[PDB]
């Protein structure tokens, strides 16, 4: 039940496409989403920008219950074929019980500033009785790119584990027209190290 | 779908510096912070689901 009526977040998920030949296709998921516990919002505002339309300044700007804090462990174990084209892509998707103008930004964080910030404007689309709206293949930009293939280089993975420190993912989904908050997702990042594969635990960010 | 991206100038850089504030903390001159392990944050937070 991620999401509020307004809009639900019902699928989530970044990955790797490899085509190392015309005969051979490879998909691999480092985090997903559709395939709760509380925390203090206080507790990590010391993770993200709160600026001008900043964690901090969304909370009371909009529904409370629109902001939710996820822990990922992205599977980083995937052999990247060096002679095959690669696409890095993120497929997200909302469905919403109304019809309204959606935009998407996905900002990467690095301490307390947001290096890179990706708008993405979605229209809602009518299936199965319900507006729909679903990014398709949107690709990652070069920084993130580049920072998995540093984390990789990386000989331990607590050493990963310790560079994630200091970087995340504040997701906000607004009505570009009323500006109003549809969901925000704060996102926190380990290295899995499970066999079976990413997990990613989903707490509702609260204030007291 | 309109993908507009905003890329600040020193991208590539803070990149590095997200890496050598671990790889040698002292020749970083990175902002400082208490480690997630050490905020009041749910137990499950750190272990992983099964």
């Amino acid at each position: 039940s991620i999401g509020t009526t307004k809009l639900r977040l019902v699928e989530f998920s970044a990955f790797l496409e490899q085509q190392r030949d015309p005969d051979s296709y490879n998909k691999h998921l480092f985090v997903h989403i559709g395939h709760l516990e509380s925390v203090d919002i206080r507790q990590i505002y010391d993770k993200f920008p709160e600026k001008k339309g900043g964690l901090k300044e969304l909370f009371g700007k909009g529904p409370q219950n629109a902001f939710f804090l996820v822990k990922f462990w992205a599977d980083l174990n995937c052999n990247i074929q060096d002679d095959a084209g690669a696409f890095y892509g993120v497929t997200s998707q909302y469905e919403s019980s109304e019809n309204m103008t959606v935009t998407c930004s996905t900002k990467v964080c690095s301490f307390g500033k947001q290096v890179v910030e990706k708008v993405e404007t979605e229209y809602a689309r009518f299936e199965n009785g319900r507006f729909v709206y679903r990014i398709n293949r949107s690709p990652m930009c070069e920084y993130m790119i580049n920072f998995i293939h540093k984390l990789k280089h990386l000989p331990e993975k607590y050493m990963m584990n310790s560079v994630l420190e200091n970087f995340t993912i504040l997701l906000v989904v607004t009505n570009r027209d009323t500006q109003e908050t549809l969901l925000c997702m704060a996102c926190v990042f380990e290295v899995s190290n499970s066999e079976h594969g990413a997990q990613h635990h989903i707490y509702r960010l609260v204030k007291d | 779908g309109h993908q507009i991206v905003h890329v600040r100038g020193d991208s590539e850089t803070d990149l590095e510096a997200l890496f050598n504030a671990v790889m040698n903390p002292k020749t970083a001159n990175v902002p400082q912070t208490v480690p997630m392990r050490l905020r009041k944050l749910p137990d499950s937070f750190f272990k992983p689901p099964e």
